[PDB]
RNA sequence: CCAUAGGUUAAUGAGGCGAACCGGGGGAACUGAAACAUCUAAGUACCCCGAGGAAAAGAAAUCAACCGAGAUUCCCCCAG
RNA sequence: UUGAGCCUUGAUGUGUAGGAUAGGUGGGAGGCUUUGAAGUGUGGACGCCAGUCUGCAUGGAGCCGACCUUGAAAUACCACCCUUUAAUGUUUGAUGUUCUAACGUUGACCCGUAAUCCGGGUUGCGGACAGUGUCUGGUGGGUAGUUUGACUGGGGCGGUC
RNA sequence: AGCUUGACUGCGAGCGUGACGGCGCGAGCAGGUGCGAAAGCAGGUCAUAGUGAUCCGGUGGUUCUGAAUGGAAGGGCCAUC
RNA sequence: CGCGGGGUGGAGCAGCCUGGUAGCUCGUCGGGCUCAUAACCCGAAGGUCGUCGGUUCAAAUCCGGCCCCCGCAACCA
RNA sequence: CGCGGGGUGGAGCAGCCUGGUAGCUCGUCGGGCUCAUAACCCGAAGGUCGUCGGUUCAAAUCCGGCCCCCGCAACCA
């Protein structure tokens, strides 16, 4: 549709990203989210990216 | 092209050196006349101990040579029989050979391709100012006389 | 710039407008004014103030050659033609000579039927 | 229309020929002298863009010598200017000195910088002709 | 024919590929001209059938002594 | 003008033919792809030039691999 | 001749505050002058025409930095550059004109030769054009190879997938 | 309505549904998380549509490989367009 | 039988497309100018948006039944 | 996706250049004026000069991100 895809890049140096769709017309502010990380296996925030 | 010299180019010839001009500069002019000639090391060899002596004169002492031809008539004023009609305009467009025929037979033995005629091909009746090659430089002014028969 | 000492100056007055341009002896032309572009669109367009005032904005211009005689020659009747040089002798240069350059001719082409 | 003075100072440098770093420090003593005892001034051209945020550098430096604190912060050109000390003393002083400068720039190195670095790294006096060094 | 007389190139086939690679025969033809040489031994001009590349043989080569080649394969100037 | 081009004579060789094979120069399509254009068919058919009894290639600016082997050609594997 | 890059060098750049036709920055307070000075004569360069700049010279050896109203300090000295620009050197390119040797010549003439083919040689006319090879954009049914679906109360149309 | 991110990562006995590709459910286990006093619940939304296989290519991570060796390009693997 | 379009003050056309507010011209009515009519100048009113129902907060508009008009099609034997 | 450059009074555009200047034409109103629509002229109302932040003595201009738009070339999953 006319939503968007997103990249939810990760906060810590690895480079693992959760992926998901957005809504930008709707929503203008980036997603501050907080997911798991398999790689260190931890919790920590997700950021917007492209 | 990498060409050495033999004579006087008149722009950047000064007898010898080892110019660079372009391919077909030298391959249809400098070549076919004897002005140059391609730098192989088989006749620079034969430049710097034969022709670089005394051969590099050779050409110039003729060359002082037709500095006397450029005065073999000292009158120069050369008298031609020419048929024409009134009002000037006269019978036939003459040539440059009607001057070559003209003065070799009445002083200068000069030939076709050397006299040089800044003014057409001579239409106009009377005397005029043609001028002779017998150097790059050198020029010789004979006004010849072409009078209605 | 070429600092030109003479020069001579050119009025075609025609019946709706007045193009005044200045030229040297030779005929290369230096500079122009006109009534059209002094504003004036329509019936001012063919007057003799409109005539005034192009003979000024063309006494400019001509600024960076700075001429001082001028020869005169006016061409066709109309509006201007007489407030155009009047204004151009105020104007500060000097006036050689006028003279009347009209195309008269021997009866040559035909001259349309037009107005009614 | 230029002076007596300076004069002699710009026919002494070969403007085009760039000098070393061994012997380029004997030769501002070749342009220095006057009343008061000058100081030399290094004038550091970068190839960076000054008109991006990312690209702002500037930082302090303990000059071994002092004059040492001294400070620096680039303009709107991509150019940063910085002053190591007077000219009156050692040759080596000055040699050692400079060269823990371009060290210190390469330390606040931008990391969204493209292409080599230090391009024309000038050294003058207050009233000297300028010198760039390899 | 369609010979450099010098160097001996004589046109050769290919193909024509397209973008979407369709391909059709075409033919190579060499770059030849026929040019007036001088020869400065025997002093007169002898006009060959020569590709451009050809030209350049007979600039570093000896004129006469490519000459000399062609005379060597037994085709006459 | 010389000189060459051109021309006459004498000496020697060549031309054409032949079933296949051989090298080089040009070079299809039907077909397969369940259509078809890349691709395949196939550098095959076919045409041309040349040569021999065989012809071709051939004595490494070849591989290999840090240990070695040694021109080319053909066959069996390598390996569908 | 005329564009462009670049080198050396000389200029170039007035809201307002204000003595200043001053861009940022910048080391530091002496340069300057008798390797012939402030003021002025006069032409020119630039000109938002406010006020810079300037060759020669009577003259004649002075001129002025922080100081002050400024966000800024004084091209008194100097450094790297931003804009605008000027002479030179240099680098090639795009046009114009002239020339002749390449090349063309289905122009005249002579020879090979009794041959309007052709080759060569004089001369004339064009002329680095034209034409040709390689690469390349466009046009291109002149030409070639092909595609142009299935279901369907026969097919087509409509609809469907 | 308050507090939050379980719209989580690695798996998954046992079943359902299809010729197959493939699709669906899933208690429970390990790491770690939110909510709740706690028992417990959460690996999207009451459920059933919202979607296309593969080839090729792109971006990020991973010395798995990398044709003499050390690297790299390019491949493989993972995520993803 | 089928496809597409349309139906809006008295007439001829917009706005439908992508829903909440309907405009242009002529005409009609009142006044003015002229002795008077026209033309011209000024002001104003006038539209169930074919019809019915449904979905929607809201329908001229989205969808469907029906009516009328128009174009296309209504074919091969 | 990559690239180029715009949003400027009711409209478009200039000013963007090398940073300090919001102007022009049509439009509205009032007035002068003619028989009169108009032409002509004066003046006024009318613009957060896309949005936020930063650089700066000052930005709509410079710079970064972004909403949207027009145009260009490429599109072999």
């Amino acid at each position: 549709g006319i939503r968007e895809k997103i990249k939810l890049v990760s906060s810590a140096g690895t480079g693992h990203f959760y992926t998901t769709t957005k809504n930008k017309r709707t929503k203008p502010e980036k997603l501050e989210l907080k997911k798991f990380d398999p790689v260190v296996r931890q919790h920590v925030i997700y950021k917007e990216a492209k | 092209m990498q060409v050495i010299l033999l004579d006087k180019v008149a722009n950047l010839g000064s007898l010898g050196d080892q110019v660079n001009v372009k391919a077909g500069y030298a391959r249809n002019f400098l070549v076919p006349q004897g002005k140059a000639v391609p730098a192989t090391k088989k006749n620079i060899e034969f430049f710097e101990a034969r022709r670089a002596e005394l051969e590099a004169k050779l050409a110039e002492v003729l060359a002082a040579a037709n500095a006397r031809a450029e005065k073999i008539n000292a009158l120069e004023t050369v008298t031609i029989a020419s048929k024409a009609g009134d009002e000037g305009k006269l019978f036939g467009s003459i040539g440059t050979r009607d001057i070559a025929d003209a003065v070799t037979a009445a002083g200068v033995e000069v030939a076709k391709s050397e006299v040089r005629l800044p003014n057409g091909v001579l239409r106009t009746t009377g005397e005029h100012e043609v001028s002779f090659q017998v150097h790059s430089e050198v020029f010789a002014k004979v006004i010849v006389n072409v009078v209605a028969e | 710039r070429k600092q030109v000492s003479d020069g001579v100056a050119h009025i075609h007055a025609s019946f709706n407008n007045t193009i005044v341009t200045i030229t040297d002896r030779q005929g290369n032309a230096l500079g122009w004014a006109t009534a059209g572009g002094s504003g004036f669109r329509g019936s001012r367009k063919s007057t003799p103030f409109a005539a005034q005032v192009a003979a000024e904005r063309c006494a400019d211009a001509v600024k960076e050659y700075g001429i001082k005689n001028l020869e005169v020659m006016v061409k066709g009747p109309g509006p201007g033609r007489e407030s155009t040089i009047r204004a151009l002798n105020a104007a500060g240069f000097r006036i050689t000579n006028i003279t009347d350059v009209t195309p008269i001719p021997h009866n040559g082409c035909r001259p349309p039927k037009k107005r009614r | 229309k230029l002076t007596k003075r300076m004069r002699v100072i710009r026919e002494k440098v070969d403007a085009t020929k760039q000098y070393d770093i061994n012997e380029a420090i004997a030769l501002l003593k070749e342009l220095a002298t006057a009343k008061f005892v000058e100081s030399v001034d290094v004038a550091v051209n970068l190839g960076i863009d000054a008109r991006k945020s990312d690209q702002n550098v500037r930082g302090a430096t303990v000059l071994p010598h002092g004059t040492g604190q001294v400070r620096y912060r680039n303009d709107k050109n991509g150019i940063i200017h910085t002053t190591i000390g007077k000219v009156d003393f050692d040759a080596d002083k000055l040699k050692e000195n400079l060269e823990a400068l371009l060290v210190a720039l390469k330390k606040a190195k931008p990391t969204q910088a493209k292409g080599v670095y230090i391009k024309k790294v000038s050294i003058s006096t207050t009233m000297g002709a300028g010198v760039a060094v390899d | 024919s369609r010979v450099c007389q010098v160097t001996g190139k004589r046109p050769v086939t290919g193909n024509n590929r397209s973008h979407a690679l369709n391909a059709t025969k075409r033919r190579f033809l060499p770059n030849l001209h026929s040019h007036r040489f001088w020869v400065e031994s025997e002093k007169r001009f002898v006009t060959l059938r020569v590709s451009a590349k050809g030209m350049r043989v007979i600039d570093k080569k000896g004129i006469d002594t490519v000459l000399a080649e062609l005379r060597a394969r037994g085709e006459k100037y």
